[PDB]
This record gives C-alpha cells, sequence and structure tokens, in this order.
C-alpha cells in the first residue's frame, strides 16, 4: 500500500506499544531514538542510551509497557515509560558477552533468554533482589539461542539454537511457577529438561513458530530449511528447504499457511494440510511500490561525464535488487486482523522507512488440514 | 562468443543467489570482534561448504565460506613465462591499488592465479545485486584487458629496431 | 670493496641533488632536481592507443638546462605533495647515471638517502627496479 | 632526449675549469677519480706528481693484454702524443696534464683528449680498414674479451671491413624479440635505407672464426657487422663507429627506459579499474 | 565444435565458421582513428572507429590501406582488428580452434614467417594451414577445372586450373582493384563545376557508382548519346538535404578497364591483357575452354560489362566452339562460402602446421626457402 | 554403492536415461572412505561424459527431485576435478539439472552434512 523513511535509520529491529504507535528501534551502533505514528508521519518521541550494548532484540510487553531490553551488555533492563522517558529497570543474569533475544512467558510470568554464553539464563523476578535473578541451563544444552517461542500455556517453550539439534524443552522455576500440563512431545516438565527432538542438527534453527494454537510448530534454520513438528499426527515432523535467497524470517498466518522472506526481499507464501513431510509453497506475495515512469535526464547527463555506476540497469530500481527492494529489506509483521483474518501487514528495511501492505486481495480460499 | 561462460557465470550467480548468506553475530563463547571468519573457521554445521569448480582442465575457481565471510581464488589456462612474468610486472603494480579497493585476499595466489576476501560489511555499506552483477563480470573484463596489454606489449616489442636502427 | 667498482654517494635532495666521485674530497655537484615536458594539453590528431611501437611522439629534457625549455613545464620530482612521479624518477636517474655521470650501476656500489617520515611502497616498487632495472650489486 | 658524447661532461668542464685555473695560476683542491663507462672502463683522474700544478687521467682494463698486441699506438702518438705524458702504475696507460703540459689555446685538446676512448678503438680498427684496402682476407683478427658472457673479433676481407660477436641469452622474454626484430632488419631496411650489414644471430657465428648455429636453437646472439665501402670511405665510417662503441650496452639500458615508460599506460589502466570498481553501487 | 574460416582479406571482412552457408562477420577491411583535437576532452572515447563505426564517424578519422608494393605493409594495424575480430566481432580465442588462414600468389619473401610469428606466438592456434583463394569459388560450383577470374578491392588474378596442376606461367596475378578506380573518376567534379569534392566523398562516389553505374555497351554510341542526351543523368541525395543529378560519367569512367591509357598508362585493356594467359596456356584445350569461363567479384556486379566483355573477348577469339561463361548470382559474396564448406572434407586439415612445428625450429619449419 | 556392469548395460544398450538412474543408485554417502566415493564419482562422470546434449534433458526429466539433488552433489563432485574439458559437458548437464531442480538444488548441496 504505502511507505516512507522520515529518516534513513538502519532499523535493525522494531517494537511497540500494542496500538503500534511508538516505534522503538535497534539503531546503528549504540544510539536510540524512539519515533511515533504522527497520523502516518514519523516523528521523534524519545532518546534512549543506557542499555549500552548496542541493541539486539527486546520484549516490549506491549499492554503493560515493559521493554525488557537486550544486547552486548548486562546493563539489560525492563525499560518502562516512567511517564518521562522509557528508562531502565535492571535484570540479573549469568549469561556472558551479550543477550540476543528475550521472550515473555506469554502470560508475562517471566521471560526466556538467548545468551552470548552457550546458555539459557532462565531469569525470574525477585522483589528481594529489587530486580530479576537467574538459574542456568548451561547443560544439557551445548550452545546458545537465536529465536524463541513459548507454547501458549506459557511455562512450555520452543527455541532456535546454535546447538542445532531441534529440541523441545521445559524450564519451570519453583520460586515463580508450577510445572506445566502433560506435554505430548514429552511430559518430564521440571527445570532444564528435554521433551522431544527432531534429529535435525540441520543448520542453526533461526525461526520457530507455533500454529495458531501451537498444536503443531514450524521451524526454519538460517541455512534455510523449512520444517515442522505436529503432535496430533503422533509427534510427527516435517522438513524441506526453499528455492530462493536465504531467510530473514518466517511466520504462521494460520495452522496451515505461513509467510516466509529472505535476501530476495519479497515475501513468499507457504501452504499445508497434515500430510507429515508434505511441506508446500504458494508463490511470491508482494507487488512493487514503484512504476516505470521514474527518471531525470539532466542529472543522468551531468553524471555521465562523471561515471559512478554510470552504466544503467533495473537492479538500480531496487538499489541493486530491482523491485524497490533496496540495499536490503530487514523485517516483516502483521499490523491487524492477525494469523487468521489479517486486514493490514508491514515491513522494515535498511532505508529506514515504514511500509504497509496489500493483504485481503489474497483472501480467496476456504479451510485447511488433512490427517496424512 | 565463449557461450558456456553463460552456464558458467549464471551458475556462479545461481550459487550467489542460493547462498547470498553473509550476515552477522559477534559472540557466544569467544569475543564480539567479528573476525576474518573464513580464515578462523573452527567447525562445519554453522557455515557454508568449502568448494572448487573447474571451467575445463587448467581453469577453475575456489570458493570457501564461513556463513559471514568468504574466499575466492581463480585459475587460468596460461603458463608461459611470457604470459606470466610480464603480466606480473602488473600483478606487482596491482597490489597497492588493492589497498585502494579493500576486498582482495591480496596475492596472485598459485594453483589458482589470485585470491579474494569477502564479508557481510559490504552488504550493509551501499547497495544490492547490481554489486555482484558488476563484480562477477568485471572480473572477466579485467581478463579481456589482458588482450589490451597484449597488443600494447607486443607493440613494445615493435619499439625495437623502430628506434635503434630507424635512427638511420 | 667493489662490484668491479667501489661505492659512491648521492644525496637525493628535495631541492637539489648532490654527489662526487671515488677519490675526490667534495660533492663535485649540488644541482637542480628538475625536468621539462610540454603539458600544454591540446591532445589531438591521427589517434592511436594500446600499442607501444617505435615512437615519433616524445618531447622532453632533464636537469638544470631543462629550466630554459619553453612550453616544457620544468617539473621537480622533489617531494612536496608531488610524490607520484617516482615513476619518472627512474627514467630521470637512468639519464643521470648513464648519460650525465656517464656511468655503470651494475659495476659500482651505492649509498642513497631518504627522509624519516618515508612510507614503504614508493621505495619497495623501486626495489625491483634497483635490482632488475638498475640491477645493482649492492646499495642501501 | 637520450644522447651522449665520447669526451665526458664530468671531465671536460672540470679540467677546462682547471685549465682556466692554470691560465690564472690558481692553487689546487683534492681530486682523485676512478669510474666506469661502456666497454668495461676503469677511468681515473688525479693530482699526480704531488704538487699544486699537475693533473693525470689514467685507465685500466684486463683485455688490454689482447690489445697492446696490436699497433694502435701510432695514431695515438699523433693525436695525444702531441701532449707530453707517461703511463701510471695499475693503469694500462695515463695522460699527465701537467699544467705546464698545457698550450696557449688550452681548449683545443680538451674535446679530443676526452673522445680518446672510441678514438683508441678506431686507432686499431684502421688496420682492418687497411687490410680491406690492401685486398686482404682473414688478416690479423683482434679477438678481444671486453666481455665473456659474450665474444668478439675484428677482421678483414677485400670488399668489406668486419666485426663478429657472441652473447648468451638470459631470458626467453628477450629471445622472443631477439629472434624476430633483427629479422625485420636482416629483412627490413626501406625506411632506414642506409645500413651496412648487421646480422644478429640467435645461434650463428661466422665460419673463419667460429661456426654457424652454435646456440640452443636461439639462446646465443652471435651478432656480426660488415661494411660496404659506402661506409669504408674516409667519412661515413666515423658516424657509425660511434654508435657501435655503445650500441647493445646502450640499447640494453634503453630497454629499461621503455620498461619504466609502460607504467603510464599501466597508471592510467590501474587507475581506470579503480574507477570501474565503484560501479557495483 | 569449430574450426575457423574467414575472409581475412580486402573489401569487407567476410568471415564465419567452417561449413556455413554464409560469411557473417562483416565490416570494411579498413578503419579510422580521430584526425582531431578532441575538444570535448575526456568524453570517454577510444582512439578508433572501425569499418562500420569508421563510416558512422568518417568525418572524424585518419584511415589506412598501405603501399602498392602489397595491399598493405603495416599489417600490424590489422593488429587492432585481430582483436576487433576476436572480441569485437566474436568474443573467442583463435588459440582454441584449428584455423584456416589464407594468402595470395607471389607474396614477396618475408610474409609467412612474419605472419606465423603472430599466428602461433600470439594467436596460438592448435594447428593451421594457409590457402590460396581461387578454387574456393569452384568448390561452391562443385568444379575443379576451367579459367577463374578474380577482380576485387585488394587485387586481381586470372587462374587456369585442371583438377590441380594450375599454371605457374599462365596464371596471371595483378595489383588491380575497385580500390583504384576513383582517381580518374573524381577529377570530373571540376567538369561538374562542384567547388566541393573531397577524400571522404570518395565513398559516396563509389556509392552512386555502386547504385547506378554500368559499363558502356559500345562506347562511341554512348559518347554520341551523351553528346545528345541526359536521361543518363540520375538523382542522388547528399547529407545536408541536397541532391546531385549526374550520370554520363556513370559509364564514361567505366571505360578505363579497356583504357588504362587514360592516365597515359601503357597497359592494354582488360580482355586483351587477359588473353595472354590462354596464349601461354596449352593450345589444345582452347576449344574445350569455351565451356569453362568462370568469373566473379564485387567488382563484377555491374550491368553492360558482361555482353561487352564477351564481344570484346570475341574480337580476340575464333568462333568455332561451344561457349559457356560462368558468373553466378552473388558471385561477389560467394567465395567465403565455398572455402567455409571445404573443411567438411576434413582431409583439408591434414596439411596443418601445428604450433609444435612452428615452435621447434621456428616457422623455419615451413616459411619461404620452402616452396 | 553403484554397479559398474548395470550402468554399462544401460549405457551400451543406448538406455542413457537408465544409465543415469542406475549410476545414481545406492550412493556411497554413509562410507567415510573417499576411495569408494570416487569410484561412484568415476561411474557417474563416465555416464556424464558419454551423453548427448539433446538426450540430457530427456534423462533429467525422468529423475525425481531427490535424484536431481543427488545429481547436483555429483555435478559438484565432477567440478572439483578439471581435466579433458569435463567441466564443459558438466556445464551443459548443470543447465538442465538447474532447470529441473531450481536453485534450491544448489542450496541443498551447500547444506549437506555428508555427501558423494
Amino acid at each position: 500500500m504505502a511507505y516512507h523513511s522520515f529518516l534513513v535509520e538502519p532499523i535493525s529491529c522494531h517494537a511497540w506499544n500494542k496500538d503500534r504507535t511508538q516505534i522503538a528501534i535497534c539503531p546503528n551502533n549504540h544510539e536510540v531514538h524512539i519515533y511515533e505514528k504522527s497520523g502516518n508521519k514519523w516523528v521523534q518521541v524519545h532518546e534512549l542510551k543506557e542499555h549500552n550494548g548496542q541493541v539486539t532484540g527486546v520484549d516490549w510487553a506491549p499492554d503493560s509497557n515493559r521493554i525488557v531490553t537486550c544486547g552486548t551488555d548486562r546493563n539489560a533492563y525492563v525499560w518502562t515509560l516512567k511517564g518521562r522517558t522509557w528508562k531502565p529497570t535492571l535484570v540479573i543474569l549469568r549469561i556472558n558477552r551479550a543477550a540476543r533475544c528475550v521472550r515473555w512467558a506469554p502470560n508475562e510470568k517471566k521471560f526466556a533468554v538467548g545468551s552470548g554464553s552457550r546458555v539459557i539464563s532462565i531469569c525470574y523476578f525477585e522483589q528481594e533482589n529489587d530486580w530479576w535473578v537467574c538459574k542456568h541451563i548451561k547443560k544439557p544444552i551445548r550452545s546458545t539461542v537465536l529465536s524463541l517461542d513459548w507454547h501458549p500455556n506459557s511455562v512450555l517453550l520452543a527455541a532456535g539454537s546454535c546447538d542445532f539439534k531441534c529440541r523441545i524443552f521445559s524450564a519451570y522455576i519453583k520460586e515463580v511457577e508450577e510445572r506445566p500440563a502433560p506435554t505430548p512431545w514429552g511430559s518430564k516438565m521440571p527445570f532444564g529438561e528435554l521433551m522431544f527432538e527432531s534429529s535435525s542438527s540441520c543448520g542453526w534453527v533461526h525461526g520457530v513458530c507455533f500454529s495458531a494454537n501451537g498444536s503443531r510448530v514450524a521451524w526454519v534454520s538460517h541455512d534455510s530449511t523449512v520444517c515442522l513438528a505436529d503432535a496430533d499426527k503422533k509427534m510427527a515432523v516435517a522438513t524441506l528447504a526453499s528455492e530462493t535467497l536465504p531467510l530473514l524470517a518466517v511466520t504462521f498466518i494460520t495452522e496451515s499457511s505461513l509467510v516466509a522472506a529472505g535476501h530476495d526481499c519479497f515475501p513468499v507464501l507457504f501452504t499445508y494440510d497434515s500430510a507429515a513431510g508434505k511441506l508446500s509453497f504458494g508463490g511470491r506475495l508482494d507487488v512493487p511500490k514503484q512504476s516505470s515512469q521514474r527518471g531525470l535526464t539532466a542529472r543522468e547527463r551531468f553524471q555521465n561525464l562523471d561515471k559512478k555506476a554510470s552504466s544503467e540497469g533495473s537492479a538500480a530500481a531496487g538499489a541493486g535488487l530491482d523491485s524497490l527492494h533496496k540495499n536490503s529489506v530487514s523485517q516483516i509483521s502483521v499490523l491487524s486482523g492477525g494469523k487468521a483474518k489479517c486486514s493490514q501487514f508491514c515491513t522494515t528495511g535498511m532505508d529506514g522507512g515504514m511500509s504497509i501492505w496489500d493483504v485481503r486481495s489474497l483472501e480467496s480460499a476456504l479451510k485447511d488440514l488433512k490427517i496424512v | 562468443m565463449t557461450a558456456t561462460l553463460r552456464p558458467y557465470l549464471s551458475a556462479v550467480r545461481a550459487t550467489l543467489q542460493a547462498a547470498l548468506c553473509l550476515e552477522n553475530f559477534s559472540s557466544q563463547v569467544v569475543e564480539r570482534h567479528n573476525k576474518p571468519e573464513v580464515e578462523v573457521r573452527s567447525s562445519k554445521e554453522l557455515l557454508l561448504q568449502p568448494v572448487t569448480i573447474s571451467r575445463n582442465e587448467k581453469e577453475k575457481v575456489l570458493i570457501e565460506g564461513s556463513i559471514n565471510s568468504v574466499r575466492v581464488s581463480i585459475a587460468v589456462k596460461q603458463a608461459d613465462e611470457i604470459e606470466k612474468i610480464l603480466c606480473h610486472k602488473f600483478m606487482r603494480f596491482m597490489m597497492m591499488r588493492a589497498e585502494n579497493f579493500f576486498i582482495l585476499r591480496r596475492k596472485p595466489v598459485e594453483g589458482y592465479d589470485i585470491s579474494f576476501l569477502i564479508t557481510n560489511f559490504h552488504t550493509e555499506q551501499m547497495y544490492k545485486h547490481k554489486l555482484v552483477d558488476f563484480v562477477i563480470h568485471f572480473m572477466e573484463e579485467i581478463d579481456k584487458e589482458i588482450s589490451e596489454m597484449k597488443l600494447s606489449v607486443n607493440a613494445r616489442a615493435r619499439i625495437v629496431a623502430e628506434e635503434f636502427l630507424k635512427n638511420f | 670493496m667493489a662490484g668491479r667498482l667501489p661505492a659512491c654517494v648521492v644525496d637525493c635532495g628535495t631541492g637539489y641533488t648532490k654527489l662526487g666521485y671515488a677519490g675526490n674530497t667534495e660533492p663535485q655537484f649540488i644541482i637542480p632536481s628538475c625536468i621539462a615536458i610540454k603539458e600544454s594539453a591540446k591532445v589531438g590528431d591521427q589517434a592511436q592507443r594500446r600499442v607501444m611501437k617505435g615512437v615519433d611522439d616524445l618531447d622532453f629534457f632533464i636537469g638544470d638546462e631543462a629550466i630554459e625549455k619553453p612550453t616544457y613545464a620544468t617539473k621537480w620530482p622533489i617531494r612536496h605533495g608531488i610524490v607520484e612521479d617516482w615513476d619518472l624518477m627512474e627514467r630521470f636517474m637512468e639519464q643521470v647515471i648513464f648519460k650525465y655521470l656517464r656511468a655503470e650501476p651494475e659495476d659500482h656500489y651505492f649509498l642513497l638517502t631518504e627522509p624519516p617520515l618515508n612510507t614503504p611502497e614508493n621505495r619497495e616498487y623501486t626495489a625491483e627496479i634497483m635490482f632488475e632495472s638498475f640491477n645493482v650489486p649492492g646499495l642501501y | 632526449m637520450i644522447l651522449l658524447e665520447v669526451n665526458n661532461r664530468i671531465i671536460e668542464e672540470t679540467l677546462a675549469l682547471k685549465f682556466e685555473n692554470a691560465a690564472a695560476g690558481n692553487k689546487p683542491e683534492a681530486v682523485e677519480v676512478t669510474f666506469a663507462d661502456f666497454d668495461g672502463v676503469l677511468y681515473h683522474i688525479s693530482n699526480p706528481n704531488g704538487d699544486k700544478t699537475k693533473v693525470m687521467v689514467s685507465i685500466s682494463l684486463k683485455f688490454y693484454k689482447e690489445l697492446q698486441a696490436h699497433g694502435a699506438d701510432e695514431l695515438l702518438k699523433r693525436v695525444y702524443g702531441s701532449y707530453l705524458v707517461n703511463p701510471e702504475s695499475g693503469y694500462n696507460v695515463s695522460l699527465l696534464y701537467d699544467l705546464e703540459n698545457l698550450p696557449a689555446s688550452k681548449d683545443s685538446i680538451v674535446h679530443q683528449a676526452g673522445m680518446l676512448k672510441r678514438n683508441c678503438f678506431a686507432s686499431v680498427f684502421e688496420k682492418y680498414f687497411q687490410f680491406q684496402e690492401e685486398g686482404k682476407e682473414g688478416e690479423n683478427r683482434a679477438v678481444i674479451h671486453y666481455r665473456d658472457d659474450e665474444t668478439m673479433y675484428v677482421e678483414s676481407k677485400k670488399d668489406r671491413v668486419t666485426v663478429v660477436f657472441s652473447t648468451v641469452f638470459k631470458d626467453d622474454d628477450d629471445v622472443v624479440i631477439g629472434k624476430v626484430f633483427m629479422q625485420e632488419f636482416k629483412e627490413g631496411r626501406r625506411a632506414s635505407h642506409t645500413a651496412p650489414q648487421v646480422l644478429f644471430s640467435h645461434r650463428e657465428p661466422p665460419l673463419e672464426l667460429k661456426d654457424t648455429d652454435a646456440a640452443v636453437g636461439d639462446n646465443i646472439g652471435y651478432i656480426t657487422f660488415v661494411l660496404f665501402p659506402r661506409h669504408t670511405n674516409a667519412s661515413a665510417r666515423d658516424n657509425t663507429i660511434n654508435l657501435i662503441h655503445t650500441f647493445r650496452d646502450y640499447l640494453h639500458y634503453h630497454i629499461k627506459c621503455s620498461k619504466a615508460y609502460i607504467h603510464t599506460r599501466m597508471r592510467a589502466k590501474t587507475s581506470d579499474f579503480l574507477k570501474v570498481l565503484n560501479r557495483a553501487r | 565444435t569449430t574450426a575457423l574460416v574467414c575472409d581475412n582479406g580486402s573489401g569487407l571482412v567476410k568471415a564465419g565458421f567452417a561449413g556455413d552457408d554464409a560469411p557473417r562477420a562483416v565490416f570494411p577491411s579498413i578503419v579510422g582513428r580521430p584526425r582531431h583535437q578532441g575538444v570535448m576532452v575526456g568524453m570517454g572515447q577510444k582512439d578508433s572507429y572501425v569499418g562500420d563505426e569508421a563510416q558512422s564517424k568518417r568525418g572524424i578519422l585518419t584511415l589506412k590501406y598501405p603501399i602498392e608494393h602489397g595491399i598493405i605493409t603495416n599489417w600490424d594495424d590489422m593488429e587492432k582488428i585481430w582483436h576487433h575480430t576476436f572480441y569485437n566481432e566474436l568474443r573467442v580465442a583463435p588459440e582454441e580452434h584449428p584455423t584456416l588462414l589464407t594468402e595470395a600468389p607471389l607474396n614477396p619473401k618475408a610474409n609467412r614467417e612474419k605472419m606465423t610469428q603472430i599466428m602461433f606466438e600470439t594467436f596460438n592456434v592448435p594447428a593451421m594451414y594457409v590457402a590460396i583463394q581461387a578454387v574456393l569459388s569452384l568448390y561452391a560450383s562443385g568444379r575443379t577445372t576451367g579459367i577463374v577470374l578474380d577482380s576485387g578491392d585488394g587485387v586481381t588474378h586470372n587462374v587456369p586450373i585442371y583438377e590441380g596442376y594450375a599454371l605457374p606461367h599462365a596464371i596471371m596475378r595483378l595489383d588491380l582493384a575497385g580500390r583504384d578506380l576513383t582517381d580518374y573518376l573524381m577529377k570530373i567534379l571540376t567538369e561538374r563545376g562542384y567547388s566541393f569534392v573531397t577524400t571522404a566523398e570518395r565513398e559516396i562516389v563509389r556509392d552512386i557508382k555502386e547504385k547506378l553505374c554500368y559499363v558502356a555497351l559500345d562506347f562511341e554510341n554512348e559518347m554520341a548519346t551523351a553528346a545528345s542526351s541526359s536521361s543518363l543523368e540520375k538523382s542522388y541525395e547528399l547529407p545536408d538535404g541536397q541532391v546531385i543529378t549526374i550520370g554520363n560519367e556513370r559509364f564514361r569512367c567505366p571505360e578505363t578497364l579497356f583504357q588504362p591509357s587514360f592516365i597515359g598508362m601503357e597497359s592494354a585493356g582488360i580482355h586483351e591483357t587477359t588473353y595472354n594467359s590462354i596464349m601461354k596456356c596449352d593450345i589444345d584445350i582452347r576449344k574445350d575452354l569455351y565451356a569453362n569461363n568462370v568469373m566473379s567479384g564485387g567488382t563484377t556486379m555491374y550491368p553492360g560489362i558482361a555482353d561487352r566483355m564477351q564481344k570484346e573477348i570475341t574480337a580476340l577469339a575464333p568462333s568455332t566452339m561451344k561457349i559457356k561463361i560462368i558468373a553466378p548470382p552473388e558471385r561477389k559474396y560467394s567465395v567465403w562460402i565455398g572455402g567455409s564448406i571445404l573443411a567438411s572434407l576434413s582431409t583439408f586439415q591434414q596439411m596443418w602446421i601445428t604450433k609444435q612445428e612452428y615452435d621447434e625450429a621456428g616457422p623455419s619449419i615451413v616459411h619461404r626457402k620452402c616452396f | 554403492g553403484p554397479d559398474e556392469g548395470e550402468v554399462d548395460s544401460c549405457l551400451r544398450q543406448g538406455n542413457m536415461t537408465a544409465a543415469l538412474q542406475a549410476a545414481l543408485k545406492n550412493p556411497p554417502i554413509n562410507t567415510k572412505s573417499q576411495a569408494v566415493k570416487d569410484r561412484a564419482g568415476s561411474i557417474v562422470l563416465k555416464v556424464l561424459i558419454s551423453f548427448k546434449a539433446n538426450d540430457i534433458e530427456k534423462a533429467v526429466q525422468s529423475l525425481d527431485k531427490n535424484g536431481v539433488d543427488l545429481l547436483m552433489k555429483y555435478i559438484y563432485k565432477g567440478f572439483e576435478s578439471p581435466s579433458d574439458n569435463s567441466s564443459a559437458v558438466l556445464l551443459q548437464w548443470h543447465e538442465k539439472a538447474l532447470a529441473a531442480g531450481g536453485v534450491g538444488s544448489i542450496v541443498r548441496v551447500l547444506t549437506a552434512r555428508k555427501t558423494v
């Protein structure tokens, strides 16, 4: 539908209040300002610096307005809007070097973590610490986390790892929780325990996503496998890999269809039923925000006496990609109507612009799944 | 035209489409200061395959890839001293100008004739696929320039009596 | 100690060069580091490229007498932001040695001079030249 | 510009200054000299006889032993034995310009005395001239080893005066020129419509002296040089001797002059690729 | 896949591969280089514009086709054009594929070394041999035996063959080409009163001529006719919007083949000059030869010349025997196609010098103490 | 591992499509010995050098996606080894294999844990 870069930030991540208004960002280096949806304009709203480890992910609990901040320092905190600014409120961990990603136990109980230090620093709040504290899954794990997904019952967890082996786990903490419901994958559910695995060490698992209720789960590696486990097919599994350029992201948008995106910058559809290994695509989804009438012959002349990239090609219509797809696209999300009835969706890029998109033109089908 | 060069470099650019991978991570057990990752590769499953690719029988490429940084090296049919040492008056001349373009694995590496050091930084620095659509093919054009120096140098052979005797 | 002939000094000054000969007691010479070439830029007619064949197309003179030369711009391979014409400094010194001094650098030995703040590349590319062009037996 | 003289820039100007000084009666400063030229020279100069009013040039070469064997001495006893002189030790011979050896017209000798190098060569070349003029084959060849990774001799025949050569090739990048461009001399003179015989020979010295195809299919230049009397007249002669007393030595210097030069093209070229390299953007 | 077959000669280049139906690599065997101060200096142009680009720019350029002691002498200007072939026509290396080269009769000594020096040290071919172009024509005809004319843009030759055994004393090589015509032809513009007449218009002269010229049917009838008519005069556009209307010259100057004598030149006229081949030939065959008269070239595509030269020749000849004169459609273009198709008789290769022979002695393996 | 006599039977019988499906049969993936792998690579490369350009696409269309992926592992296996201009015939094979598999067949060779 629509786009603009009000200023050209390398938007390395994005996050919000649940009304998708105040855009927080991972910036260049260690320098954040939050901007906001000024109608559809974008205008500065905050300056943040005191999580000094650049930025990585966050988990902005978006109702309660609690950005658990992460990155290359243990000055990692719930940033909360203190009315004045988003400002730190410390977490204690036993990770080292960094935190890449962080993840509320969905009922906001606590969060899960991905360390610069092989580990899940399972972190839990203490009023007594005035802050969080942690305990550690240094083993039976071997290496650390890039992506995270709690199963909806919120004490049950999935992750994508630099330990590769596509494993399902439990991480209950006695001093904040009680152990979860008999998980069909595996139901030994204390701290640090392993429910199930798919033998896939097949690339470092890079995206993890439950279906609309998590009855099945998808995965992808950055080595660009695309994969699943389904419990009701009796702990069944599936795997595939794409044709196209290597993955930035994937999400379910139902229990049977998913959106994927890679270094091709355009999104592509995926589709499925319940035929175990029958992973299937659905083709490219977007249409460009450009048309062929672009040009300015005077500057084309001036800078054909000078010669910087001065032999033309439609690669340049996407600053090298074509499709207006730039130096690169950098993220995707649904705006509204959700993983069932989406009304709008959006994407970020190295260009620093908001973009929002043509959804319901593709609404043109009914029902899913087949027990195969 | 040498038309299987089209299969050749279309398949290069199909590899450089399958595997335009290079993107960053810093640390998880050892320090954040991103390395010559292709040199310092400890272990396989995180990374791209090590590879080599003949054009014929003397000619081939090496490519080797950490998930974030890459080698290339490329091999040529030519083998006379009159092919080599003469163009190596240039490949001497070349290497300080590598310091003016920053991605050579700056030597005329044997078994091949050259090598390259490539990294994710570049993916964030300016542009997209016009880059590799330049690079991979520019790399042929700088070979076609050997034909340019060829008649040049052979005409320096045509300097010879064309001075000394032709003085009279 | 010698090749066939012993060492000598040139002090390679960034105004004037200075030198003398084996057995003397002075610099016999302290002299303009200068050379004159037409750079009046009307690059025209009968065109040709990519062919280093026998020439009718060079117009150049070196040393103190090159200061008199008209349209010939008497440049100076002294070091003064101009540095790059270490390219010409070879051909220049080849004149000096073989044609002003009228000497033989593969038979003598040598000592030559540099500033403290010197970078490597400009010397070291000339080292192939020192030992393949000038092919000296020894120098520093 | 690339030219030379047989008298030396270094010497003539300094000693004509010493003789401007001798005319003035001026007092010394400490000169001594040794250096080299083409043909393997050890030049020398000095304050000889210790005192305030003498200069001496001297010279030494190994193959003087092959040369004093020949009657070079008599022309030189004219041109330079006009002056009053004696050999120094370690040198073959020396010129004492005692400042009391200087004439009224002090300039007039300076050029001649400086040009002496080639003129000593010419003082013996005249014998092969005289052998050709007397109608004589094979006469009294001057086999000299001026060089030795090389060879030469001077000889005579009734029609034509002669020299012959050898020189060992070091690199094939040289040979690929050697066995080509002189065959566009030995078959190419229309635009240079003068030359005597010169036969560069990638393998072949002539037959009274060595014998032909004495190299590795191309790896030794047995060059040869033979004169039509449109040279062996008392004139066209001299021009040509001058070239020859430098030729291949001077040439193999010009090689490097031209080696250097290509880097103009290469500067341009390599700079061009530095331009071209941007265009990935 | 391939082995390399070319009209490497005069006129246009007219090359292709072995076995093709047509030459295809085609542009003038002449090239130009800017005659100018490049006043927009740094406008990104290389120092030459080549045949078709030479023509696209011919007001800009100096050009070469050297002394009539050959067709050319600094053949090392086709130096450039070797690359203009290899890349700018082809994008390939000769060094890959067995090569069919060609050269003329009677080339003075140095040719074949000086050539092969390049052809193997530089063009590095696997192996090669060099042809003479006459019978290439008969291959296309499917013949071996008769009299073959060449007149072209390099040269002329007149060639009796008998399944081989071609006559060293009655084959007649000659310097002549359409190349030469224009020096008389263009002096006429001051008769035309044109105060405006240059070097570069020679190509338009040649144009108008190639568009509208013919050789006069019985020239004094034509001269009386030009003295009494101007339907002769035919119109021709010129590049600013002009036309010129001209056309008695259009067959007047087309007499010079019978009259080299026009420049005071002591040469006989064409067929009379040519007859001497036959006069030196065997006498017995001169019956049978009436059916064996093979004629071709770009220079051969004019009107009126055919019947003229027949009757002209007939002024030399007896009657007595059955004529066939033999000059095909596209005879001008044809020769490369016959020589292309030879390579199908793979036997044609076996003659080949390889680069080894050329290396080992040198091309002293094959040059010109060799016959 | 593949069978030499089985492949030569199809190859000599003009069953080039069967020679291909046979030469791809039972790959040495599980063997850590490189020698047994290089025997299979020589079997396959002998078939690949033996084909006709026109016949390649008929044979490639007979393979399933796993056969095309395995074939890419073998084409890669070929390409490590310059000789006889093998890489030229291999480039023509690749063009068909790429047309059949798509670029995901390249990706999957670049992901493999063990291989031919």
